[PDB]
């Protein structure tokens, strides 16, 4: 017995680059809407 | 019951990428976010 982290490289890098990108295209997007305000 | 537990006899029973349910939930708040962005440009 005693047979022995997932915190970013065993963890999954799908769903955790959705979420970069995610954030990215929510960047752009509230600075494009600080850019343009009516 | 005796003989059944002498032979017939098993074991009682009952990951990182368990968010498969979790992504959809994403998608639905993301689509209320661009929903309510479009409320707020459109005034």
């Amino acid at each position: 017995k005693e047979i022995p982290d997932s915190f970013m490289q065993p963890f999954q890098s799908t769903l955790w680059l959705l979420v970069g990108l995610s954030v990215h295209v929510v960047a752009v997007m509230l600075y494009l809407l600080d850019r343009f305000s009516p | 019951e005796e003989l059944e537990t002498l032979w017939l006899t098993g074991i009682c029973h009952n990951s990182s990428q368990l968010d498969i349910d979790n992504m959809a939930g994403v998608f639905y708040m993301l689509a209320a976010a661009m929903a309510l962005s479009l409320i707020t440009f459109i005034w």
